[PDB]
């Protein structure tokens, strides 16, 4: 069953789609205890 | 930069007291640091004092005294 079809090259495309989750979840653990009205605010 | 403006404020608009306001001002932030160690949502410590700031206007209300005191003024003197 296997060494037929293809084989999957080049896998840093899954590796960039990796990071750019991990990079955007970062971002939403900031803001996301803001929300509701237990909410707090963000001073910048 | 927040009691900088406060202290900048009282002059505005009462003129005096840039004393009191900021050591009041002061202490409900230091008295509520143990207060969020209790896990108690600021929302609930906000309203806490509010709710005790809206009896706190009515009492001042409620105890003042009026300026006829004496026959003489005896108060202009006394205020400054």
């Amino acid at each position: 069953v296997p060494s037929n079809a293809t084989f999957k090259n080049k896998e840093k495309p899954q590796e960039v789609r990796k990071a750019n989750i991990i990079a955007a979840r970062s971002v939403a653990d900031a803001i996301r205890t803001s929300l509701g009205p237990k909410g707090m605010d963000k001073m910048i | 930069k927040i009691l900088v403006e406060l202290a900048q404020q009282q002059d505005r608009e009462i003129g005096d007291g840039t004393t009191s306001v900021v050591i009041i001002a002061s202490e409900l932030l230091k008295r509520a640091n143990e207060l969020v160690k209790n896990k108690i949502h600021p929302t609930t410590i906000i309203t806490g004092f509010r709710v005790a700031l809206r009896e706190a206007i009515r009492f001042i209300n409620e105890v003042l005294s009026t300026s006829v005191d004496t026959l003489g003024k005896e108060t202009l003197i006394n205020i400054a």
